[PDB]
RNA sequence: UCGUCUACUUAUUAGUUGGGUUCGUUGUAAAGCAGAUUUGUUU
RNA sequence: UUGUUAAAACAAAUAAAAUAAAGUAUGAAUUAAUAUCAAAAUUUUAAUAAAAAUUAAAAAA
């Protein structure tokens, strides 16, 4: 947040690193997907087993090369596919703190509970309906990722504006013209079907 | 870009306008009830409509015919009392708008009385455009009014109606139509030489009595605000009219009620029983009466002489 | 519910010569 | 028939007028401020050209409580009752009128805040000064600031004894314009609150 | 024209924090506490915070005609031993009325007695949750 | 607006929230070495927490701010 | 105004000598009740400087420091002893 | 149950790392329009545009505007269309904006927008022409009734039965005898039904 | 759902003694007047019905039966209530004057802020206005659909 | 110079039914009559 | 504090606490008619008059 608020425009090397990351994000997703599918097809370690290993904090469910994978993707290749919440991470910490037999027992109990929750999740509860109507997101990790992507985009386009422009400059926007006419309608300025119109007149009518 | 001090000044005045208009509370006095737009600009008229009798007569003497615009729900209370008091020598064409909600029997009675007196009643619905209305007005002119002496002159119709009934909307529609065809008055059809002359103040009623305001707010003519006129005063009058009609089973069938209500508190509680508070429930009742799911309703009474 | 008979008698309310029929101006002046 | 539903609305409103005029006899005497009282004696001599009368200036504020029936009226009235809005609006108006008479007093009175819900003794004039929004209470505040500047500009050292951290902290505790716990200017008359609770 | 805010006067600037040692100030505090005890305005107490925290207490505020009694749960004790400082945090609920008081010991018109030095942390947590829920509900209804 | 570039850069680069207790720094050392679920992830080398006094060259060389 | 270090975990049968401090976390300030805060970039930076300084002090038995770092280092060495 | 599942899909996408697409949002908006729960669709649109950084699509905007119109919030749809900006142009978005401006207070604004897009953009279709003719019917100008037919001819795009019927009605109102008779003859040749009032008027004129 | 004579007798007897009157009558009268009677306290019903008989002003019945006494008994009850309020306020005064700092909250919290009331009112008004706009747009669309076919060329 | 005037009248009877529709104090004979009567190099 | 939603969450914005942004060395630029420049009050002369006169006495960093 502080970097996005008070960020000095980056230099050449920082711009290059940001562009490289933004360009190879798709390659990184493809290679983590390939690692995961190779693992699950050659060793049979399915996402259920991977989640069980995540909760029990056990590395025996993974072969040797899993810990040898690049550090940038070593943590995601293991527990990126399966869904996880902040509550699940806190529960993982609680399990890691609790003894091993209690680890396994409470984890089996919670797994049965989560399967029953998934079976019961056909409908929506009142709290979930209220959250969906309000717009509040309890699991905002996707929001954090998209906000990081937008911040990288902004910090990269602040150096050279023509590099990462949103809409092409030379191309005119018929949708913007339609929105102009709709602003005429909103402000109530009489439109006699005569095109073009006067933007200064629309602004005067607006004020 | 103009002067930066002027930029700062317009920013400051726009911010002041914003902080003044942020308040959602509406003032008591109904500004619409007194404002009346014309060609010169927005005008505010004060006083009743009785002290302008000679000002109305001097203009109905000059105009060829008298085109009045009233609402079908309450015909007599919307218009001019002196027009009904003193007989007008000029032919009168009265357009009743929102005729889908009025009583069909009362509509035929009032049009029969207008035909007996000499006037022509034309009932217009929402689906009908103003083009058929103005065509029927032209046909009335070419059927009733005699031929003009000089060929270049035109026949003038004095328009009498409140701006809420649809007079201003009709005037604006005719004006824009004429302007688009070519590109204080308003010409409608140049072949029969018909023109219209409007009088804002003579039609603006201004002040009103309690029951008059009740009827106007029930019909939707006058606005409704919490400071000046609570919804209770109008909704209780609506329910009293419905009870004088006595159609309790009909009220129940309309409002989807379990049984026939007994009192106004019972009506309010039964509408509350979707769930909503009595205030918005009464607002929805008034909105129902406005949109017109309740049909065949006439709030304005008919005198003995008009019923004879 | 649209064509149902709803008639209002003239003797129930809105009597002639009432303080409700007369505007508040005349009553205050008197 | 007649206007049954209209007369019922007029009858209930007439009852609210009578039950609120009845509650006027239950009053709590509050002595006015020393400086404000002299301001009424001064404005009366210029207006009536006569010495002020002890019965007209009213040095004791006559504050009126809400009628005992009204609090239990809106209590047992269901929210679906149409007659609840007409009696609720009658109480909201009297709830503000009670504030208008309360600000004219300066004696110690129980005032609780609504933010951290702390009960403390405060003076109603200086506490409810920002909520009441009265120009004469605004003009006297601008008048007393000039009166203090006149004394401080005549003698600069006069500020040293009068305005000191020991004196400033003592005056804030004497006029608690905000809660000492939450530092919130929002407050409420405890007497009206306990009157509303034990009846509702 | 001109005035001076600071004073370098010797009598004002000199201090006695070095000579405060010859004054038995803690003994004066204990003597005041013992005088209060012997007068009966307070009664000596020796408990720890976790021991007293969560113990029911009854406090009678003497008032003509009827002294007001209040039974609450001790939420916090400020001192473990008797002193002129003291301090107790009680929480009492009437019929649809919660309140959190800070009782100071030594007030003659106020007699507070804890029914048992022992306390139940479970009941303490219950009272704390009730008070927090009431406070949150009040704030939410206010704002 | 007046925000100094260097000071704001330092503030946005490095943390300011101080530790509260030794138990808290222990809990932080426990919870720090945790894998990133969907984040970028940083290299957790086998000597990240181990004493760098023998690893880094400048941790033993004569210093003026520490005075030999 | 309040120090969360007073919230005691795993309490012993006997009360601690300090009973209110860490005692390593010093809560640097300027009033005489606290330690002299040597100029740093943040309180976290100050704690890191103090940590490295006391570590080197324990390592090499002596430390030459400038400014207000000396009283802080001395009091921290006292707490370590 | 369908509405619950529609919201559960989005909640599950929020819980997981993946994000729903513009087509998903458009289908969800149509679902909310069918269920008459527009606040949910609008909250989801906001959550998608302001903090999720999902650029609006032509079909997404057309779907949300059609939902607003179907639920009956024509003024809110006008406001949202005025706020719209930087979205590719398509015939679906075009006819949706035409419907919005038709049901709005000014029926001439959709005609103005059509004259604006007449120079360049996607080609209008028979549905767009029916919308333009319905707007002309509502307003009453009809000054370009033959201009619409000339534009259709020069665009070389066939019209539908309702399009040709509305054009017949417009020509009969504008008393263009030759063009009206030619259109009636070609309609009878194509064997496309007409309106009963228009057929009765034609038989009474003949 | 109540006889006129029965309602008159109940309103006349509630001022004197409502205990002898059956409680089913009071229950159905509360149902009629849309009152709220607590189900866990039988005295709440009688208190509600007597206060509602108080606030009800029969123009002829009360004025003919008891002009002075029917308000006199209610004024006596109001005097009792105001004395109870004075006692409770003096209790709060003494406890706040003796204790260091005191806090008070209510679980029911029968008190509404003026700005909050206004905001809730305007909020429900805006929702009702949105639904009214829905109805208006539906009506206008139906009118357009009817005019697209029924309107004949002149 | 900050005035006032939504009912009289012609009949009718015991509330019902049809016709018709301002006054005035003071100054001034110009010293009187449209409209405006605002300015902080202020951040 | 305000506003939105629902039977607590979000966004704005300032006023209290807290954090930083040297007393070290390095060192410009706007500006520059000027007496070791006329502290103040009164009165006045051709437009702020810091131009003149009368009272009065205004320390240094
Ligand atoms: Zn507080």
């Amino acid at each position: 947040h502080m970097m996005d608020k008070f960020g000095q425009p980056v230099g050449a090397r920082e711009f290059h690193r940001l562009f490289k990351e933004l360009r190879h994000a798709d390659n990184e997703a493809e290679t983590i997907e390939r690692h995961q599918t190779r693992l699950v097809e050659e060793y049979g370690v399915y996402p259920s087993l991977r989640l069980d290993a995540y909760m029990l904090d056990d590395d025996t469910y993974f072969p040797e090369w899993v810990n040898a994978l690049p550090y940038s993707i070593r943590d995601r290749v293991k527990f990126g596919s399966l869904g996880l919440t902040e509550k699940d991470e806190a529960l993982r910490v609680t399990l890691g703190r609790m003894p091993l037999d209690r680890r396994r027992r409470e984890w089996e109990r919670l797994k049965k509970a989560k399967e029953y929750k998934a079976a019961k999740e056909e409908t929506l509860t009142l709290a979930e309906l209220r959250d969906a109507r309000q717009g509040k997101r309890r699991f905002h990790w996707l929001q954090r990722k998209r906000q990081k992507r937008a911040s990288i985009l902004r910090r990269l386009a602040l150096r050279k504006p023509d590099a990462f422009e949103l809409w092409p400059s030379r191309v005119v926007d018929y949708s913007q013209r339609i929105a102009f006419i709709a602003q005429h309608v909103e402000n109530g300025l009489d439109t006699k079907g005569q095109w073009p119109l006067d933007p200064e007149e629309l602004a005067r009518a607006r004020v | 870009v103009h002067d930066p001090v002027f930029m700062r000044n317009v920013k400051r005045v726009l911010a002041s306008y914003k902080e003044s208009m942020d308040h959602s509370s509406r003032k008591g006095m109904s500004r619409e009830a007194f404002v009346d737009i014309n060609e010169k600009g927005a005008a505010w008229y004060l006083g009743h409509m009785q002290l302008a009798s000679r000002t109305l007569a001097e203009k109905v003497k000059d105009a060829d015919f008298v085109l009045e615009i009233r609402d079908a729900r309450l015909p007599f209370t919307t218009g001019n009392p002196n027009l009904q008091k003193i007989i007008i020598d000029r032919p009168r064409l009265i357009v009743f708008n929102k005729a889908e909600m009025s009583n069909e029997d009362c509509n035929r009675v009032i049009q029969q009385y207008y035909e007996r007196t000499g006037n022509f009643a034309l009932f217009t619905s929402a689906k009908r455009s103003w083009r058929d209305t103005v065509e029927a007005v032209q046909r009335f002119v070419t059927h009733i009014l005699p031929a003009q002496r000089f060929k270049t002159t035109a026949n003038v119709g004095l328009v009498v109606g409140m701006p809420n009934v649809g007079k201003s909307t009709l005037i604006n529609s005719l004006r824009l139509a004429h302007e688009y065809q070519f590109h204080k008055l308003v010409p409608v059809c140049k072949d029969p030489n018909i023109v219209l002359y409007d009088s804002p103040g003579l039609t603006l009623p201004g002040c009103f009595a309690k029951e008059a305001g009740l009827k106007l707010a029930a019909c939707g003519i006058i606005p409704t605000n919490d400071i000046t006129l609570p919804r209770s005063l109008v909704a209780r009058y609506i329910y009293d009219v419905l009870s004088a009609a006595g159609v309790g089973e009909h009220m129940a069938e309309c409002l989807h009620l379990p049984r026939a209500p007994i009192s106004f508190d019972d009506c309010i509680s039964m509408i509350c029983e979707g769930n909503l508070d009595p205030s918005r429930a009464q607002k929805f009742l008034i909105h129902d009466f406005q949109l017109g799911n309740l049909g065949r309703i006439t709030l304005d009474k008919l005198p003995n002489k008009v019923r004879q | 519910p649209a064509s149902r008979n709803i008639v209002v008698p003239d003797a129930v309310h809105a009597k002639v010569g009432s303080p409700d029929t007369l505007p508040a101006e005349i009553l205050q002046k008197r | 028939p007649q206007l049954f539903s209209i007369e019922s609305y007029e009858t209930q409103q007439r009852a609210l007028r009578n039950i609120f005029n009845e509650a006027g006899r239950h009053c709590v005497r509050l002595r006015k401020d020393s400086k404000w009282l002299l301001e009424e004696r001064r404005a009366f001599r210029q207006s009536h050209q006569r010495a002020p009368t002890t019965k007209e200036v009213s040095p004791h504020v006559d504050v009126a409580l809400a009628p005992v029936g009204a609090l239990k009226l809106s209590k047992y009235l269901s929210p679906c009752s149409a007659s609840r809005e007409v009696v609720e609006h009658s109480l909201l108006l009297h709830r503000t009128v009670t504030k208008s008479k309360l600000v004219q007093s300066s004696e110690k009175t129980l005032f609780r805040c609504l933010r951290c819900f702390h009960v403390y003794a405060a003076r109603p004039r200086t506490l409810l000064r920002g909520e009441v929004a009265q120009s004469w209470l605004e003009y006297e505040a601008e008048a007393e600031k000039e009166e203090r500047a006149r004394q401080l500009a005549r003698r600069p050292h006069l500020r040293k004894k009068k305005y000191s951290i020991g004196r400033q902290r003592a005056s804030l505790a004497n006029d608690p314009r905000c809660c000492p716990l939450c530092r919130s200017t929002k407050a409420q008359w405890m007497m009206e609150y306990v009157h509303h609770h034990t009846h509702g | 024209g001109y005035t001076r805010e600071r004073t370098n006067r010797h009598f004002f600037v000199a201090r006695a924090n070095a000579f405060f040692s010859r004054l038995p100030i803690a003994r004066v505090q204990r003597s005041l506490a013992m005088e209060a005890v012997r007068e009966g305005r307070m009664r000596p107490w020796k408990y720890t915070k976790e021991q007293i925290l969560g113990a029911p207490v009854t406090c009678n505020f003497e008032y003509n005609p009827r002294p007001v009694r209040l039974i609450g749960t001790v939420m916090d004790a400020h001192t473990e031993e008797t002193s002129i400082k003291g301090g107790l945090k009680v929480y009492a609920r009437n019929e649809e009325t919660n309140m959190m008081l800070w009782i100071p010991p030594g007030n003659p018109k106020l007699r507070h007695e804890v029914t048992s030095t022992k306390g139940s942390f479970q009941h303490y947590l219950d009272e704390r949750d009730k008070w927090d829920e009431a406070w949150i509900t009040g704030r939410a209804r206010m704002k | 607006y007046g925000r100094r570039y260097r000071k704001m850069e330092t503030r946005s680069k490095r943390r300011m929230r101080p530790y509260a207790s030794l138990g808290e720094i222990g809990l932080e050392n426990e919870l720090r070495k945790e894998p990133r679920i969907n984040a970028k992830g940083l290299n957790n080398t086998d000597d990240e927490d181990w004493p760098r006094h023998t690893k880094s060259w400048g941790d033993g060389m004569p210093s003026m701010r520490y005075g030999s | 105004k309040a120090r969360y270090a007073g919230i005691d975990d795993n309490p012993t049968i006997t009360y601690k000598p300090w009973d209110t401090t860490e005692p390593l976390m010093a809560d640097y300030g300027w009033t005489r009740g606290k330690l002299p805060k040597f100029r740093a970039r943040s309180p976290f930076h100050r704690q890191q400087i103090a940590r490295r300084m006391v570590t080197e002090m324990i390592r090499k038995d002596y430390c030459i420091v400038g400014g207000a770092r000396a009283p802080a280092l001395r009091i921290l060495a006292d707490h370590v002893v | 149950r369908v509405f619950h599942l529609a919201n559960r899909l989005l909640l599950d996408a929020d819980k997981y790392v993946i994000l729903p697409t513009r087509t998903t949002y458009a289908a969800f908006f149509t679902i909310c329009s069918l269920h008459n729960a527009m606040p949910f669709a609008l909250s989801r649109f906001k959550d998608a545009v302001v903090n999720l950084h999902v650029a609006v699509d032509s079909t997404m905007a057309s779907a949300i505007l059609e939902g607003l119109v179907q639920n009956g919030l024509v003024e809110e749809a006008v406001l949202l269309l005025a706020r719209l900006q930087h979205v590719p142009m398509d015939v679906q978005l075009l006819n949706t904006a035409l419907e919005v401006l038709l049901l709005s207070k000014q029926p001439q604004s959709c005609f103005s927008a059509f004259e604006a897009v007449r120079h360049s953009g996607v080609e209008p279709t028979a549905d767009t022409y029916t919308l333009l003719l319905l707007a002309c019917e509502r307003s009453g100008l009809w000054g370009n009734t033959t201009a619409i037919l000339a534009d259709m001819q020069m665009r070389r795009v066939k019209g539908d039965g309702r399009t040709l019927n509305l054009l017949l009605k417009g020509l009969l109102t504008e008393r263009l005898h030759g063009y009206s008779r030619q259109l009636y003859e070609t309609m009878v040749n194509k064997n496309v039904e007409v309106w009963p009032a228009l057929e009765s008027h034609m038989k009474s004129r003949t | 759902l109540n006889v006129d004579e029965l309602q008159l007798v109940r309103s006349k007897a509630s001022t004197g003694d409502l205990d002898e009157l059956p409680e089913s009558l009071l229950r159905r009268y509360a149902y009629q007047f849309s009152l709220t009677w607590k189900r866990r306290h039988p005295l709440s019903l009688l208190e509600a019905v007597q206060w509602h008989s108080t606030t009800l002003l029969p123009q002829q019945l009360n004025e003919e039966g008891g002009a002075s006494p029917t308000p006199a008994l209610r004024r006596q009850q109001e005097d009792e209530g105001v004395h109870k309020t004075l006692e409770n306020y003096e209790a709060f005064r003494i406890i706040s004057q003796r204790t260091n700092n005191l806090q008070v909250v209510d679980n029911k919290e029968i008190n509404l802020h003026l700005k909050a009331i206004r905001r809730e009112a305007l909020r429900k008004e805006r929702r009702a206005e949105e639904t009214l706009r829905r109805e208006h747009s539906l009506l206008e669309a139906a009118a357009l659909a009817a005019s697209a076919k029924s309107f004949t060329p002149p």
